[PDB]
């Protein structure tokens, strides 16, 4: 229902103006990636899914889609002058994913669906710890991207 | 500034006396100025000259000037290299014809005024096999662009 | 004093060039590009800049005939000094010159964009090399006999003590089709312009010449001085209005 319910009725995910690509992603190879995350956050979460009621993952698995089709879509997402005028544009589109809602002052992608919550608590992000090692290029600084 | 210099300057008298242009006449060159300095330049030039000839007007005064032991010798003859190298040894004068742009590696040391000197000798190194270098040697090359 | 003797007018814009030359190759793992006209100095400020810091510079010779496996024997023989865990950071000059052909460029840039070209060396020949530097790793207090972290800590010395100059001249599209081709060079090393020299320089390399030369008043030295900077400077606008 979810997959059918989100590519027909919107015109807006298939609007060349609304979503702004960096390559010319074909509609078959974006259904792809969507059922691959979908498979590895059901095998993390299928134990959790049949302690939890039928309501509550209902909607755990159209939050899980939701999350799924985002990156699924998110990643492609990008060029133009600037790249956060093409993501507001596609964040304000996504932000209707029927029933399941977005908290607001925050990026679809910034934000990532939590069984046990059901907040959609945003990314946390380690606060960087200093290194001896002399390259600068071996430093890493986590980031919440 | 004020520096010690004759009331007349021009340079065609400093470059050459007014005998050796009574020569250049006899040897097929017009009496106007400008082709007498560019014909004073090339004898108290201290690099190779690159000369523009559209209607060869320049390499029939080169002929002129080089009466004997003159070889002309285009880049696109087979043994240019090995003529060159036997040249370089004991030539009076060589001219190279066509070369209108992007001047071959193997000319690059040639065309370079710096020579290395061995002991008494003077030693050149063009191509694979360094050639043995006379004093006295000219070097001309022609271009119709 | 001991390496070959280099002339240079050591004017203040040349000095300045050398000061951030000096910079690049202070910053460990980072690379130098010099970008200038053919005569800028820069092959002979490099290797000045080289020798006033803790650094040991070695160019390759090219030959009339020259071959890809010629070109990686004298690469191979520099990683070798450099594999040694007490040796001196090696420094590598190359121009548009040595450059004869554009296939002479491509282990250069894997090498320069990091650690070493693949398949440079044998596999067995690598394990000689990887035992040497387990010694230092023991000092060092990294761990050993791990196979992953050691053959890691290599790829960073090997990365830490190989310095990559390389010196181009950006007079044709050539250059710019490098750029395009070769992707590492751009990016991985750090870029450095030398502009024309001012004409407050120009003067100073004038009265450099003019010294060890007989004149009436030596008034006459350091007027021409100025001629000579005037001169050269007036060749430009008239180039420009030409
Ligand atoms: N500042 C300077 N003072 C004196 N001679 C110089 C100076 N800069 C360059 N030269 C001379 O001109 C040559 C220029 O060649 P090089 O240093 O390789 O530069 P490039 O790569 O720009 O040709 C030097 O080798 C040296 O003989
Ligand atoms: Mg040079």
């Amino acid at each position: 229902r979810c997959f059918q319910s989100y590519f027909e009725q919107n015109i807006d995910v298939h609007d060349k103006n609304r979503v702004r690509h960096i390559c010319p992603m074909v509609d078959i190879a974006m259904i792809q990636t969507i059922c691959t995350i979908l498979d590895a956050l059901l095998i993390q979460h299928l134990p959790k899914l049949k302690q939890m009621k039928e309501e509550d993952e209902k909607q755990a698995l159209e939050a899980f889609f939701i999350f799924a089709g985002l990156w699924a879509i998110g990643g492609p997402v990008g060029g133009g002058q600037d790249d956060s005028k093409d993501m507001k544009e596609f964040n304000t589109v996504w932000k209707g994913a029927a029933k399941v809602k977005f908290p607001e002052q925050g990026l679809c992608y910034d934000y990532y669906y939590d069984i046990n919550e059901n907040k959609w608590n945003t990314w946390k992000v380690e606060d960087y710890l200093p290194n001896d090692q002399p390259l600068f290029s071996k430093i890493y600084v986590a980031t919440i991207h | 500034k004020g520096i010690p210099i004759t009331e007349g300057i021009e340079p065609l008298k400093i470059l050459t006396t007014e005998a050796i242009k009574s020569k250049w006449k006899n040897e097929g060159l017009p009496a106007d100025p400008m082709s007498l300095e560019n014909a004073a330049i090339i004898t108290a030039c201290a690099r190779w000259p690159l000369i523009i000839d559209p209607q060869l007007q320049g390499s029939t005064w080169i002929r002129g000037k080089q009466g004997e032991n003159l070889t002309t010798i285009s880049l696109s003859q087979p043994k240019w290299l090995g003529a060159l190298t036997s040249s370089i040894s004991s030539g009076r004068a060589v001219l190279i014809e066509g070369i209108q742009q992007e001047i071959d590696a193997t000319l690059d040391p040639l065309l370079q005024r710096a020579v290395k000197k061995n002991g008494n000798q003077l030693q050149l190194e063009i191509g694979g096999d360094p050639i043995d270098y006379d004093p006295n040697f000219k070097l001309f090359l022609m271009t119709k662009l | 004093e001991v390496k070959a003797q280099m002339n240079l007018v050591l004017f203040q814009q040349a000095m300045e060039h050398v000061s951030r030359i000096c910079r690049i190759l202070d910053m460990p793992g980072n690379n130098a590009l010099l970008v200038g006209v053919g005569g800028s100095g820069k092959q002979s400020l490099c290797r000045l800049s080289t020798f006033i810091n803790g650094f040991e510079i070695d160019q390759l010779v090219v030959t009339a005939s020259f071959t890809i496996n010629d070109l990686r024997n004298n690469l191979q023989e520099i990683y070798k000094k450099i594999a040694k865990p007490n040796s001196i950071a090696r420094v590598f000059m190359i121009t548009d010159s040595q450059i004869k052909e554009e296939q002479f460029l491509i282990p250069i840039n894997d090498m320069l964009n990091s650690g070493w070209i693949f398949d440079l060396f044998p596999k067995e020949d690598m394990d000689s090399l990887v035992s040497g530097v387990r010694n230092e790793a023991k000092g060092e207090g990294v761990d050993v006999n791990n196979l992953t972290a050691l053959t890691s800590y290599f790829l960073d010395k090997i990365r830490k003590n190989l310095k990559v100059v390389l010196c181009f001249s950006p007079v044709g599209d050539t250059m710019r089709i490098r750029s395009r081709k070769f992707p590492g060079i751009i990016n991985n090393t750090s870029i450095d312009w030398f502009h024309p020299w001012p004409h407050e320089a120009l003067i100073d390399v004038a009265f450099r010449f003019l010294e060890e030369i007989e004149f009436p008043t030596e008034e006459i030295r350091q007027s021409i001085s100025l001629n000579m900077a005037k001169v050269h400077s007036s060749i430009d606008t008239a180039n420009e209005k030409f």
